[PDB]
């Protein structure tokens, strides 16, 4: 998916 | 009804560029002329009934749709005059951006085509409240009124400070500030008591606030700083309305994008910058200071 999670 | 026929052609507007578009990432132009031609279908048979037109006079439904339709029409000339029977690329990905816009808006305030601008309701009560205090049940101003109002708790400076904030809130580029478009700048610049200082921290002040960019845009914009991870950009989301899209080059050179959580954005790059990851607005050497 183009959206990918907090590298935080 | 002259709104009658205003809407037919419009829906006639949308499907000559319908048929003109055909020779995808979103925003697609491709996928939203038909499904805005749609909407108006179902507007113009709801109008067609007794009430449900909503509060009465400037700002209510019926103004709406004659700004809105107006600017619809000056939008597809735009499209119809630069499609054939990279320049091109990038006028018709801001007019994809900004039909995106026209869609979601007509979508949040006519679902269905019922007209719901009386009732919408803000996703930040501080603003909900300032809107229906100010605005009443209105759902739409023109800039200049708008302006006005919000003045009476956050001004701006005229001249182009007032001109980059129109800039800024004016998804659909009408001239007009409907609810749904405060709705989403208020989301993107919370929180509400320094709501104009965030918005100039973050949109006139910022290296790496981009404006009006697609997702595949900004892929490619960042490649030029992979070779340096830590560089970020920040725009807003055009599939997620009202939220952010940070764009970033990981250590292994990478260009990612993640929307952040609903915190103001300056808490979320002051917090990226700490845990190194937002460091170099748009690979540029100097990061503002956010405190
Ligand atoms: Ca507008």
């Amino acid at each position: 998916q183009r959206y990918s999670s907090d590298p935080t | 009804w002259e709104e009658a026929r205003a809407l037919g052609r419009a829906v006639r507007m949308l499907q000559r560029l319908e048929e003109q578009c055909v020779d995808v990432s979103p925003p697609s132009l491709r996928d939203l002329l038909p499904r805005t031609a749609q909407l108006l279908r179902e507007v113009a048979h709801s109008r067609r009934a007794a009430g449900g037109g909503g509060p009465g006079g400037p700002g209510g439904s019926g103004d709406f749709l004659l700004i809105y339709l107006a600017n619809l029409e000056a939008k597809s000339r735009q499209v119809a005059a630069l499609l054939p029977p990279s320049r091109l690329r990038r006028q018709l990905a801001k007019l994809a951006i900004i039909f995106s816009h026209m869609h979601a808006e007509l979508h949040a305030l006519f679902p269905g085509g019922k007209y719901c601008g009386h009732m919408y309701q803000l996703t930040k009560a501080p603003a909900h409240t300032f809107w229906r205090e100010s605005c009443g049940a209105r759902c739409v101003l023109p800039w200049a009124e708008f302006e006005s109002l919000l003045g009476t708790c956050h001004p701006v400076e005229p001249g182009c400070t007032a001109l980059a904030l129109r800039t800024t809130i004016d998804l659909t580029c009408s001239g007009h500030v409907s609810i749904f478009e405060f709705d989403v700048f208020t989301r993107l610049f919370q929180p509400w008591p320094t709501l104009l200082k965030n918005w100039q921290l973050l949109a006139v002040n910022h290296p790496g606030y981009m404006a009006f960019l697609t997702y595949d845009e900004v892929q490619e914009r960042l490649q030029a700083c992979r070779d340096k991870p830590g560089s970020y950009i920040f725009r807003p989301s055009c599939t997620r309305l009202g939220q952010w899209a940070i764009g970033y080059v990981s250590s292994d050179g990478s260009i990612l994008q993640t929307i952040p959580a609903n915190k103001p954005l300056s808490q979320v790059l002051l917090e990226g910058q700490k845990d190194g990851f937002y460091l170099y607005p748009d690979g540029k050497t100097h990061n503002p200071d956010l405190t």
